[PDB]
């Protein structure tokens, strides 16, 4: 019942333009979760929860997204805590 | 031709810190197109043809049954945890029903409920009975069979459910008839001797999708990694596929994404830079 | 249309 974490942006990601950096977790169970969008470390500013669902097989998934902009140099991560993980797992992205 | 109505509920006892423990979500076509929340206490629309198309009346009506159902389903925590012999926790109740039509007649009448992510209770709409999976689930089911909620469900899952999905979709005929492409974009990783190929497509309309490497004009699902298909904030969806090969064929990798938007499947091949 | 729900 661990999360299946995806982290990926809106479109394709390019040098200062304007994008859409979304998380998504499916497959969790109990459906309390702490989904953060982390920019080197630190929360990202204006982060937007879709509304909970679940699957057929009763497994819970939730989508997190933020408008930004992604800078050289800079790293782009979502922090993920829940019971079953037993530790804050940190999914790195690729804009490339 | 095939159109789809699906009411997703949840009721939870540790939502936690400052989030709902009742949501009521609804879908058509497997898009979201109404919310119903604890704290805001009122049916929401999330598209733009059932904002606008739909009367006051019917927000007003679908928040006196959303309240109703709220008040309901809070004692039906404490059912549970006092019928389990349990004194608290994280606990959380499960509801899936809705209708399947295809051109025009209903195919599809359920009717779903689970506890603790267990099933816990199903309607049989042949039998007119509620199927009972955990022994727990007995007391529930000589309690809606002896009633008229059993008669009332199947009239509401032949009628009053199929009458309205045919409305929601002359509502929306435009937003979920269109199609939008995907945009792709096939990126290469050299790691510990060997090559990961990605393809990822980025918006999408509808949600399915058929993106598969192909080796020398064979198609390669053995190797091939998929994360299925993710959905967007805005209302569109995303996938991402992968696969592990060995450096130096890269000319030999070639991404096909088959999609509704397009009318010929589209190639990708994966040109480097290095630069 | 949402049904309305009963007593467990």
């Amino acid at each position: 019942l661990t999360p299946k974490v995806q982290v990926y942006s809106r479109f394709p990601a390019s040098a200062g333009t304007k994008n859409v950096l979304n998380c998504f977790a499916a497959g969790f169970h109990p459906p309390k979760i702490s989904i953060t969008l982390m920019k080197d470390g630190v929360p990202m500013e204006g982060a937007q929860y879709s509304d909970m669902s679940f699957n057929d097989d009763w497994t819970f998934q939730r989508l997190v997204h933020a408008d930004f902009t992604p800078s050289s140099g800079s790293t782009y991560a979502c922090k993920v805590e829940h019971e079953t993980l037993k530790e804050p797992q940190v999914y790195k992205w690729d804009p490339e | 031709e095939l159109h789809t109505l699906r009411y997703i509920r949840t009721a939870m006892t540790d939502p936690g810190p400052g989030l709902p423990w009742y949501v009521d979500v609804g879908y058509v076509d497997g898009e979201l197109f109404v919310h119903y929340n604890s704290t805001a206490r009122r049916y929401v629309p999330r598209t733009e043809w059932i904002a606008a198309k739909a009367d006051q009346q019917y927000w007003d009506g679908q928040t006196q049954i959303g309240q109703g159902n709220e008040q309901i389903d809070r004692e039906n925590l404490g059912i549970l945890q006092r019928r389990y012999n349990q004194t608290g926790g994280s606990h959380t109740v499960q509801w899936m029903y809705g209708c399947d039509i295809l051109e025009g007649g209903p195919i599809r009448g359920y009717y779903q409920m689970a506890y603790d992510g267990r099933d816990f209770t199903a309607f049989d709409k042949g039998t007119m009975t509620f199927t009972a999976a955990v022994p727990e689930a007995v007391p529930t089911k000589r309690k809606w069979e002896e009633g008229d909620y059993a008669e009332g469900l199947k009239q509401y899952l032949e009628e009053t459910c199929v009458e309205w999905l045919r409305r929601y979709v002359e509502y929306g005929k435009a937003e979920l008839g269109r199609r939008e492409r995907p945009e792709v974009r096939v990126w290469g990783k050299e790691a510990d001797g060997i090559l990961t190929l990605s393809c990822r497509a980025h918006g999408f309309y509808p949600r399915p999708i058929v993106v598969s490497w192909l080796k020398d004009g064979a198609v390669r699902g053995q190797d091939a990694h998929s994360g299925g298909i993710v959905p967007n904030g805005d209302g569109t969806y995303h996938t991402w596929v992968t696969i592990d090969a060995q450096p130096g064929d890269g000319d030999k990798y070639q991404c096909r994404v088959e999609h509704a938007s397009l009318p010929q499947p589209g190639l990708y091949s994966w040109e480097p830079r290095s630069g | 249309v949402i049904f309305p729900a009963k007593s467990l």
